[PDB]
């Protein structure tokens, strides 16, 4: 959604 | 007494910290160079510093027992609201009360209140921040208590936007009971006197520090020229 780099770092 | 699951939790958190905190500070060479003298000259270097530790904080959080049992939305909510506070906590390791500075191995990477000022922040934040760093250092926490407090900070069920507050509280309770039991059995008096209550107080101090940083960050980041020196991750986590 809106936090793609946070989500990607959360695997 | 410390159950087998509780010493397992402590072992996991100790290891997670050692894997996400680098006391060599070797990656600081990759940041934009520090500029010390009017202009917010420390903002490029400190933006990269903050962005780096947000990554480290995320890595730590992913290893907290139970954290990944949450939805991705809740993990995002918890980290967006807590990253600033965990940075304040984890920075206490490099903080020294000899000169009230964050000493990260070299003079170039030795930060004091002047460097905070040269990133746009005012004594409204710096004064309670230094008092926090001093008071946290006073607790002389065991590393076990240090990592437990960072993890409790992250998994807080009252953060705004949390969906499964039931699960977030159940995760934090196992960490809270682990920390309380650890203080009883492994922290000898008088160092353990009121230690848990003093640690929880530091969580309250962090909420106020969070509030003040967020308001100064919102004012600073409103200026597009300042936003330009931030990183994409900082803008995503701390806000537009
Ligand atoms: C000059 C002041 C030093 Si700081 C004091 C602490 C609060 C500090 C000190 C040591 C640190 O090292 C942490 C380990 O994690 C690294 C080891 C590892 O992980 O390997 C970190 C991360 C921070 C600081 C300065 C600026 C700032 O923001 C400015 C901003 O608002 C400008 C808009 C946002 C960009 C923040 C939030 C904090």
């Amino acid at each position: 959604k809106n936090h793609p780099m946070l989500m990607n770092l959360l695997k | 007494k410390l159950s087998e699951e509780q010493q397992h939790i402590i072992a996991i958190l100790l290891d997670a910290h050692h894997k996400t905190y680098d006391p060599t500070y070797a990656d600081f060479r990759d940041f934009r160079p520090p500029v010390r003298m009017s202009p917010l000259s420390m903002l490029p270097h400190l933006a990269d510093l903050v962005s780096y530790s947000i990554q480290k904080v995320i890595g730590f959080a992913k290893m907290i027992p139970g954290f990944r049992d949450l939805t991705s939305d809740d993990q995002i909510v918890l980290l967006k609201s807590s990253a600033i506070e965990v940075i304040m906590l984890r920075s206490n390791q490099s903080f020294t009360m000899d000169d009230m500075s964050w000493d990260c191995g070299s003079q170039d990477y030795k930060y004091d209140v002047t460097d905070v000022s040269k990133a746009g922040h005012t004594l409204e934040l710096i004064e309670p921040l230094i008092k926090f760093q001093v008071g946290l250092k006073k607790l002389n926490l065991h590393e076990e208590e240090h990592v437990l407090l960072m993890a409790i900070c992250i998994v807080s069920p009252d953060r705004p936007g949390v969906q499964d507050a039931k699960l977030v509280e159940a995760i934090q309770d196992r960490l809270s009971n682990t920390l309380q039991t650890y203080i009883r059995c492994r922290h000898p008096p008088p160092g353990s006197h009121q230690l848990y209550a003093k640690m929880i107080q530091k969580l309250a101090d962090l909420r106020s520090l969070n509030e003040e940083h967020s308001k100064q960050y919102r004012s600073l980041s409103f200026q597009p020229e300042n936003s330009m020196k931030l990183t994409p991750l900082v803008l995503e986590v701390f806000g537009n």
